[PDB]
């Protein structure tokens, strides 16, 4: 049979909707994975890059 | 012409 | 700057201006109250559609859908043709923003008034020069926060961030811009009350206590403690979240509820060190942070509060 | 068990009498355990992964 | 009326030289230099006697900061220009303008930030969940003030020593009106 939670309803719902706690999961963090890497460069003189 | 015979010139 | 086109009902015989007029709805008449002369008779009291001219303004449109007999080709082609409209494109952006706001509020389990106010704020603050370089996520989050505050159900920055992925700097800048826009339109064209204040730590306590599962008596005691906590200068400068959390923890240990600070801070996303530090400051004024009626009735005394 | 969340965000157990009087829906919440897995493989050309 | 004159903590000044500089040469031949193109597009240098920091760009523009007085800032800018001249690049003192003045003071009593935010809602912006200090945008003079519960006031935005004093004198009464207890 299905399992019924006997805990307080507010305690059970504390994880739902706009909750203070921030998610610590790392699943499907494509944005983080590709945004962490970033490198830039300077304008070296044209006479060499040419 | 900015640097007269100075360390910058070298 | 236009024709009058106004009708005023007055009794020719009485000549009294303004006149005493009675609208006999049951008899469908408008009668002078003094002489009884009838001024207008045959007064009037699904075929149409309703709209709110506060979130959509004046925009009449109709959808295309299947009927009792229909071919999919015609529906597809007609929807394709209707999509390629230039005049309707401008308002479709506002409609899409409304849809995303509705999705966010519904996922947040917020009341209908909150999302309606958020949509109104977004519409009022949209299409302005000041908000042109800010992300739509920041705009929507700021509007949702403003609506939540206006509905007396104000949420917190972290709580809204849990759903909308926007950093604090952008969120605060957008919120300030939106508040300035609302103030400007309130003056030129109300909007704010005591609720518009920032701290309003009293509103948070019931929800945090609900998250912790404490009884309503403990919730009321925590509300009283937080209300009186603003008298201490060493704590009034702290964040309202910290003030409310520390008051709740103080009342929890007052009533000896088996919930440790390690779990209180984990549930409310507040550092345990911060909680205990705030408890240290409030312990020096515990006497002014407990309800006189409670301590007199004897549900608990000052004794049940361990101090380091 | 049957529960109701108020506008301010406080959730409490709901009874049929209160539901009838307050025009609230007598309903309970449903929760499911979710497992999020992620696999990866080296995609050498012309071979099964 | 207040009897206390706020003290100027910081001075941001801008100077121009009108000549192009070689950041590599400046970094190699300067005592205190930090040339990191990945970090920034200018050379950061500092001097001790005025205790000031200068950002020098390849376009001949210099930004001096840290001076505690207008004449001290002038002296620091002159010394920076002399250092560049000694390096050899043609650098001549030109328009020197102070673009920002920062000052601090204390009223010596707590202030009801909520009361100020409610009464003066057209100029104040109090969001204690981000910053523990109210922000007051005084319109005349155009300056920004940071008001804290501890009774400390920070003034920023003035271009001259007169504007900051005027702003403090104009804000003292409204601050005194909202003293806690
Ligand atoms: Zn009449």
């Amino acid at each position: 049979r299905i399992t019924t939670l006997d805990e307080t309803v507010g305690v059970t719902m504390s994880h739902t909707g706009m909750s203070m706690r921030s998610d610590n999961s790392n699943f499907l963090k494509v944005g983080r994975e590709k945004a962490k890497s970033n490198i830039k460069s300077i304008r070296m003189p044209k006479k060499e890059i040419l | 012409k900015v640097r007269p015979g100075s360390i910058a010139a070298a | 700057r236009g024709p009058n086109l106004n009708i005023v009902l007055t009794c020719p015989e009485c000549k009294v201006y303004p006149p005493k007029i009675v609208e006999r709805f049951s008899e469908g008449d408008v009668v002078c109250a003094l002489c009884g002369l009838v001024l207008s008779d045959k007064l009037v009291d699904r075929v149409g559609e309703a709209s709110n001219p506060l979130l959509d303004g004046n925009n009449l449109s109709t959808r295309i859908g299947k009927g009792e007999t229909t071919d999919m080709r015609f529906t597809k082609e007609l929807n394709k043709a209707q999509g390629k409209n230039v005049m309707d494109k401008k308002d479709n952006e506002v409609q899409a923003a409304f849809a995303k706001i509705t999705m966010l509020c519904d996922a947040a389990e917020l009341p209908k008034i909150v999302k309606d106010c958020a949509k109104e704020a977004y519409k009022l603050c949209h299409d302005e020069k000041t908000l042109k370089g800010k992300s739509m996520e920041s705009i929507m989050a700021a509007s949702i926060l403003i609506g939540c505050r206006r509905a007396e159900v104000a949420r917190t920055f972290k709580e809204i961030q849990s759903l909308i992925h926007v950093k604090t700097k952008e969120f605060g800048k957008t919120l300030n811009i939106m508040k300035n826009i609302l103030r400007g339109k309130s003056e030129d064209g109300k909007i704010d009350t005591d609720n518009m204040s920032g701290a309003q730590n009293l509103t948070y306590i019931p929800r945090f206590c609900s998250h912790l599962g404490l009884p309503m008596q403990v919730t009321t005691s925590a509300e009283y403690t937080a209300k009186k906590c603003k008298e201490i200068k060493e704590i009034a400068g702290k964040s309202p979240i910290t003030i409310a959390v520390v008051s709740i923890y103080l009342n929890i240990l007052l009533f000896q509820i088996p919930i440790t600070a390690a779990k209180v801070g984990q549930t409310l996303q507040v550092t345990e060190g911060t909680i205990k530090s705030g408890y240290k400051i409030l312990y020096e004024h515990r006497d002014k942070l407990v309800d006189p009626q409670l301590i007199a009735n004897g549900v608990v005394s000052l004794d049940n509060l361990p101090g380091v | 068990k049957p529960m109701v969340n108020e506008s301010d965000g406080v959730t409490h157990a709901l009874y049929p009498q209160e539901a009838r009087l307050r025009n609230l829906t007598y309903s309970s919440g449903l929760f499911v355990d979710v497992k999020k897995r992620t696999y990866e493989a080296i995609d050498v050309p012309g071979r099964e992964l | 009326t207040s009897g206390i004159v706020p003290t100027l903590q910081n001075i941001v000044a801008t100077v121009t030289l009108g000549c192009r500089l070689d950041l590599k040469t400046v970094a190699l031949h300067a005592r205190n230099a930090e040339y990191n193109p990945k970090r920034f597009a200018a050379v950061i240098m500092r001097i001790r006697e005025p205790k000031t920091t200068a950002l020098i760009f390849a376009s001949g523009k210099m930004v001096v900061t840290g001076a505690k007085s207008e004449d001290d800032s002038k002296l620091a800018s002159r010394k920076y220009a002399r250092i560049i001249q000694k390096i050899g690049f043609a650098a001549k003192f030109t328009d020197f303008k102070i673009q920002n003045i920062v000052g601090s003071c204390d009223v010596k009593f707590p202030i009801r930030l909520e009361g100020l935010a409610f009464s003066h809602g057209t100029f104040s912006s109090y969001e204690p969940e981000l910053f523990p200090g109210l922000i007051y945008r005084m319109v005349k003079p155009k300056i920004v003030l940071l008001i804290f519960v501890s009774g400390k006031i920070v003034l920023t935005g003035a271009k001259q020593r007169e504007e900051i004093y005027q702003a403090f004198e104009a804000i003292y009464p409204v601050l005194s009106e909202f003293r806690k207890m």
